[PDB]
């Protein structure tokens, strides 16, 4: 703003795991040719 | 510091806080406060001392 | 602040025995913070070597000590290291303490008066003692220089449990020995917080820091004479006040 | 079949794996299984029995390395309670490390080495970071001798590389092959192997990957 | 001496204290000054430097939103969702990995206060000696080591102060040693309900609740209290109702112990003695607490006045009893801000005396309890967390917002043990529900005929009638329209008639509205039994009312209406109703000179076209509350009219009045105007009319 940026307002990443996502799914969307679908949301890390 | 913008040039400021668990330049009145510059597509080190 | 010379860096490659990557020498000398140079062999009955002159650009107060590091390729484990700097000795920053545990004192020597100013920050929350003591003795050594004083009374206690009579031990670095400016047979007042404790029971020691601070005392005959007589009654006013009421807090 | 997560843990962390049982067919079935965890000496730390039943056939389990444990090769051992006589097994590693930053890639020209080539053999180096951008640096590559269970290294094939955009070449002479063993027939080299192996280095002086190829 | 000009604080006010030594800033709900509360005036006439955390200057007093803390680290799960930070009513849902299991809350929210609600969730997988801790929300734990003889410690974020153990170890049995620490920060306080079942939780076992000794055992009660300069309010005005409650209550249970009375400022000074023979009643110790007096002339030495207690404790071979004998001590300090000595090493030689922590297979832990209660936005969370003890699924540490709270939670404390009785009492426990918070309202559902649904809402005042708005009910509304909803259950009940106001009417002005008395009863013949998620509402200028306010039974009706309603901008709350819930909106209500102001804007309603006379339909009874007078707040409903209106104060709800409309419509955009104005009845007015309809109960009505 009306102040150059200093270093008082960041958040800063933390999280840096090796392996996530540990999870199970079951399947029972109604079939269409035999193929059920589903859809899932995933919130991804902090790493590059 | 990596920088990867095309065409570009960056003046940026570098802080490390403090800890009681470690000893360095930087005390509670006074912290360290570096400001360097970034050529485009590349790489920038900076060290730090720690006891 | 410090830069390489480019024209010795250059000489130093076109010799023989050593290469220096041809990357760097596209590294104009405002960004040159490292440098890497690849050794084809190192005797191991001679000293083989070389130097380099370094340049200042900038004007930075408190500078870092540097670092060198050498090893093998394919033993990264085993390398050595060492450190340097131009005022500081070995550059090691400096520490004191005595093979167990300890704080560092890159630090200040003191803070820097009328008599409302005394008389409303000797009553912070933090501070612990305010002593009278006369200096009975000084010992300077490398690592730090000591103090050896004698209270006179305990204007206002703290943790630790003293008598008149008894004699305290006060720890200073090198640093301070010009800004403190003692000398033998003489009278000071002084007060400190309570982060200054260094030891264990019953060989307890103050430590000089920035918070502490202490103020010359004049001689009682001297109290007639205008030098201190406001600081004299200010300071024994000062004293009675905290000895018959305390402080309003 | 034993699934784990990852391949190389370090002290302190924790060890997730799962356990599929399957028929003759391929289909879920429902008995008895016991599971043995074995150090690198072969005592059994650690076993365990359980049952798969209302499940449909996926078993996940859980252990915790200590803090203070020896290092190297350690052993999962599983099978079914009915009959002991076969066992199947997986294997994992524990030594501490640091996450690297960028992969190495070794590659020759031909799988092969005909003897009679004046060209030796030629491989390339190609070094890349884990996100896709390009990588430089400086590169040792050397070479060596497999034989039945031996190996032997030549001093004489060692040699530095600048990689530049990730690429780099490497070519070896009949002459140092021929001079690094006591052979001067050709036709006795038939049945050993060679091997290359190198080191990649960054201009920042920051990281340290090695990659080997073998056979 | 100082500059006392130009110290307003943008979107609240300030207040100036002890003589314009103090100054004091205060915002609506919702909202906090930055980055201090109170300042103080210096003998050099210069304004004290603000004091944050870490002494962050500014250049202007404001007052920002309140944000609950933001979660640090969580060991085998994932939680959703992620923001940098969480305002007031957001939800967050926790959910772990395969073959492990959830212990606690999967959802939960920040209200108000700044806490979240429920408690902490732990996923945890059941191979270790003694179970998994778990990570306070905020925090950040060091050691993964879950056998015997291990420790684990904690510490949190910038900005915070931790309030409880710092290092936990593994005892032989399976249980940790200490308490779960959670770092609070400098805005939040504790409300009485709390403090007192903490209190009475942590004093007292459970069967009902009763004190346990083993035979031939005692207990020996110190309480100390410090007069330094911090309120100077006469000689210990307000402690003395406090210590009489608190010996009255602990009487109560049939234990007899011994007291000790010591007061210091600078000197320790001991009243009531242990070893005096005469210090083992009631009536004695009241009376030498009835006469203490003042004597300043400042200071404050903690140190002194806990070794004159060690040597008030201390034996000169030791006598029989001593193994089996409590020591409660109890200490009511707003400072702490020791000059003299810190008083550590003090409790640490008194538990040294006892023989408690020298030993291994006999811990003897529960023999000596330490309380500290901390008045004042002055109070320094860090050394009053030292000092006292510390032990699991307990709280030993108090800290509340002003002196009246004292007395009001020992108040609570006093009335809590009473029958189901009296009049407008809430207690809820740490696993309640939302009809336990709110024990008295009912709903009634209407198909009017010719038009949709009609919900509206009211109290019980008795256990034969009901009180509800007269818009919603009318004289040709039958049965088919008479359901009522009580109890917390859907069941319907049989009725016995109705009662109106004579005076009620709806009647070529230009005003076809007439809000005149609208008032409506509902008389059963059936007996309600009292329990826990139904209770009564309390009424105005009662015996029971008086009896509610701690005041003598000399006060008026007319003293009654100046306390309750004084000519000042006062608080008060409504209990509205959202996303299937019930929930309490707060409310500013103008019975002072500025009603007029309130009610000049009366001709924005719609319809009120040819009002000839502005109160010719807008009758002085109506009471104005609510609008941007003077912060901007929500106002009610017109198609959610019909519930009460409750005063809260002394711990305790009051009914003022019942909803009549709002000046627009504006409530229904849910999914708020200048102008907009909510009008009420007052039923001080309607007095006569229920005071000759209500001479049957017999509810000592006055
Ligand atoms: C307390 O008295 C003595 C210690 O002097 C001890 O023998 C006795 O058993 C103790 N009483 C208990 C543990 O109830
Ligand atoms: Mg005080």
């Amino acid at each position: 703003d009306e102040d150059i940026i200093a270093e008082e307002n960041i958040v800063s990443r933390s999280e840096f795991p090796e392996s996530w996502l540990w999870n199970v799914e079951d399947l029972k969307e109604p079939p269409k040719n035999g193929i059920s679908t589903k859809l899932m949301n995933i919130f991804l890390k902090d790493s590059i | 510091l990596y920088n990867y913008r095309q065409n570009q040039e960056l003046k940026v400021r570098v802080e490390l806080l403090h800890n009681p668990a470690f000893c360095s330049l930087a005390t509670t009145k006074r912290r360290h406060q570096q400001t360097v510059t970034i050529p485009p597509k590349s790489s920038l080190s900076v060290p730090y001392v720690i006891v | 602040g410090f830069a390489p010379d480019t024209d010795d860096l250059k000489q130093l490659a076109n010799g023989v025995d050593r290469y220096i990557s041809k990357y760097e020498l596209d590294k104009a000398f405002s960004d040159r913070n490292t440098l890497i140079i690849y050794l084809d062999k190192v005797s191991h009955s001679e000293d083989d070597c070389l130097a380099f002159k370094v340049h200042q650009y900038f004007n930075v107060e408190l500078i870092q000590p540097g670092a060198v590091k050498v090893y093998a390729y394919y033993n990264l484990e085993e390398s050595c290291t060492r450190f340097y700097h131009p005022e500081k000795e070995d550059g090691k920053l400096n520490k004191l303490c005595r093979d167990e545990l300890c704080r560092c004192a890159e630090e200040n020597c003191f803070i820097q008066v009328t008599l409302e100013e005394r008389l409303d920050k000797a009553c912070e929350p933090g501070v612990d003692y305010v002593y009278k003591t006369r200096l009975v003795k000084v010992q300077l050594s490398n690592d730090f220089d000591e103090y050896i004083m004698a209270i006179e009374q305990t204007i206002k206690s703290g943790s630790d449990e003293v008598q008149v009579g008894q004699q305290r031990t006060f720890i200073s670095p090198i640093k301070c020995r010009e800004a403190l400016k003692l000398e033998e047979k003489k009278h000071y007042l002084m007060w400190g917080l309570s982060s200054d404790f260094w030891g264990e029971k019953p060989n307890l020691s103050y430590i000089i820091g920035k918070d502490t601070w202490v103020e010359h005392w004049p001689e009682e005959d001297e109290c007639q004479d205008e030098e201190n007589q406001k600081q004299c009654q200010d300071l024994g006013a000062f004293t009675e006040s905290m000895v018959v009421f305390g402080c309003p807090n | 079949f034993i699934q784990t997560d990852k391949t190389i843990y370090t002290p302190g962390s924790t060890v997730l794996y799962r356990i599929f049982t399957v028929n003759h067919k391929l289909l879920p079935v429902g008995r008895t299984v016991m599971v043995n965890i074995e150090n690198p000496e072969g005592i059994p730390v650690k076993q365990d029995s359980l049952s798969s039943q209302n499940q449909l056939g996926v078993l996940p389990l859980s252990w915790d390395i200590p803090e203070l444990v020896n290092m190297g090769q350690w052993k999962i051992r599983a099978y079914y309670e009915n009959s002991p006589q076969q066992v199947f097994s997986t294997e994992f590693e524990v030594k501490e490390y640091v996450l690297p930053s960028f992969e190495v890639i070794v590659e020759p020209t031909e799988k092969f080495y005909y003897i009679y080539n004046e060209k030796g053999l030629e491989v390339t180096i190609t070094a890349r970071f884990l996100y896709g951008k390009k990588v430089e640096g400086t590169a040792f590559v050397i070479f060596g001798i497999q034989d039945g269970e031996q190996r032997i290294s030549l001093p004489e094939s060692l040699k530095r590389i600048p990689i530049e955009d990730g690429s780099g070449e490497v070519v070896l002479s009949r002459k140092v092959l021929l001079d690094g063993v006591q052979n001067p027939r050709a036709e006795d080299l038939v049945g050993k192997s060679l091997y290359v192996s190198a080191t990649v280095i960054l201009h920042s002086g920051s990281d340290m990957v090695q990659a080997e190829r073998s056979g | 001496s100082c500059s006392l000009e130009g110290v307003e604080i943008k979107g609240g006010s300030f207040r100036l204290l002890q003589e314009g030594q103090a100054l004091e800033y205060v915002c609506p709900s919702g909202f906090y000054p930055y980055p201090v509360q109170t300042r103080t005036c210096r003998s050099t006439g210069s304004w004290s430097t603000l004091k944050t955390q870490d002494q962050k200057t500014v250049r202007k007093a404001e007052c920002r939103a309140i944000h609950c803390p933001r979660p640090h680290d969580f060991e085998n799960g994932e939680y959703w969702p992620r923001s940098p930070y969480y305002n007031v009513s957001d939800e967050i849902s926790f959910h772990c990995y395969d073959g492990y299991t959830l212990r606690g809350s999967a959802n939960r929210t920040c209200q108000v206060n700044g806490r979240w609600s429920g408690q902490t969730a732990i996923c945890d997988n059941g191979a270790g000696y003694c179970s998994n801790p778990g990570i306070p929300i905020g925090t950040r734990k060091v050691g993964s080591q879950y056998r015997l003889e291990d420790s684990v410690t904690y510490h949190c974020s910038r900005g915070l102060t931790l309030r409880g153990s710092q290092r936990r170890t593994c005892q032989e049995g399976g249980s940790w040693s200490g308490t779960e620490p959670s770092c609070q920060d400098s805005f939040m306080y504790d409300t009485p309900q709390e403090v007192a079942e903490a209190f009475l939780s942590s004093l007292t076992e459970t069967i009902k609740r009763k004190i346990v000794l083993d035979p031939s055992g005692s207990m020996n009660i110190y309480l100390v209290l410090d007069g330094s300069d911090s309120i100077g309010a006469s000689n210990f005005t307000g402690a003395k109702k406090c210590l009489v409650n608190l010996i009255e209550k602990v009487a109560s249970y049939g234990v007899k112990p011994r007291y000790g009375l010591v007061t210091y400022a600078t000197y320790p000074k001991i009243w009531v003695k242990v070893s005096e023979a005469d210090s083992s009643n009631a009536d004695w110790v009241t009376k030498q607490l009835n006469e203490i007096n003042y004597e300043d002339h400042s200071g404050t030495n903690t140190k002194k006045a806990l070794q004159a207690v060690y040597s008030m404790m201390s034996w000169p071979v030791p006598p029989e009893g001593w193994n089996r004998t409590r020591h409660v001590i109890i200490l009511m300090t707003d400072g702490l801000h020791n000059m003299g000595g810190d008083p550590i090493t003090v409790i640490d030689e008194i538990r040294d005396l006892l023989y408690i922590g020298k030993d291994r297979k006999n811990p003897r832990e529960d023999y000596l309890d330490v309380y500290v209660f901390g008045v004042g936005p002055l109070v320094n969370q860090v050394n009053i967390n030292a000092l006292a003890s510390k032990k699991d699924n307990e709280q030993h540490v108090f800290k509340v917002k002003d002196m009246e709270n004292l007395e009001d939670v020992f108040y609570q404390m006093i009335d809590e043990s009473q029958s189901l009785s009296l009049c407008g009492m809430v207690w809820e426990h740490r696993k309640g529900t939302d009809y336990h918070k709110q024990p008295w309202q009912a709903k009634i559902s209407v198909i009017r005929p010719s038009k949709g649904h009609e919900s509206c809402m009211g109290a019980v005042v008795s256990e034969y009638f009901v009180l509800t708005a007269a818009h919603c009910f009318t004289v040709d509304d039958k049965e088919h329209s008479i359901k009522v909803s009580v109890g917390g259950e859907k069941r319907d009940l049989e009725i016995e008639v109705v009662l109106f106001h004579p005076n009620y009417n709806i009647n070529e002005a230009g005003i076809p509205e007439f809000y005149d008395y609208d008032v409506a009863l509902i008389k059963l013949k059936n007996k309600l039994k009292y329990g826990q998620t139904i209770r009564p509402i309390c009424l105005p200028c009662t015996e029971g009312t008086t009896r509610a306010l701690r005041l003598p039974p000399t006060t008026t009706c007319q003293q009654q209406k100046e306390e309750l309603l004084p000519a000042q901008d006062i608080k008060a709350l409504f209990v509205s109703e959202e996303e299937k819930k019930l929930t309490r909106k707060e409310v500013y209500i103008k019975n002072g000179d500025k009603k007029g102001s309130c009610e000049r804007d009366a001709q924005y309603a719609p319809g009120y076209d040819k009002v000839k006379d502005i109160s010719e339909v807008v009758t002085p009874r109506f009471l104005c509350t609510g609008g941007v007078s003077p912060y901007a707040d929500p106002n009610t409903c017109r198609g959610d009219s019909g519930g009460p209106l409750i005063v809260h104060k002394r711990s305790r709800f009051i009914q003022v009045g019942v909803i009549s409309w709002g000046v627009v419509d504006v409530c229904k955009n849910q999914k708020v105007p200048a102008h907009a104005r909510d009008f009420h009845i007052n039923l001080f007015q309607v007095l006569p009319w229920l005071k000759e309809k209500l001479q049957d109960e017999d509810l000592g009505f006055l």
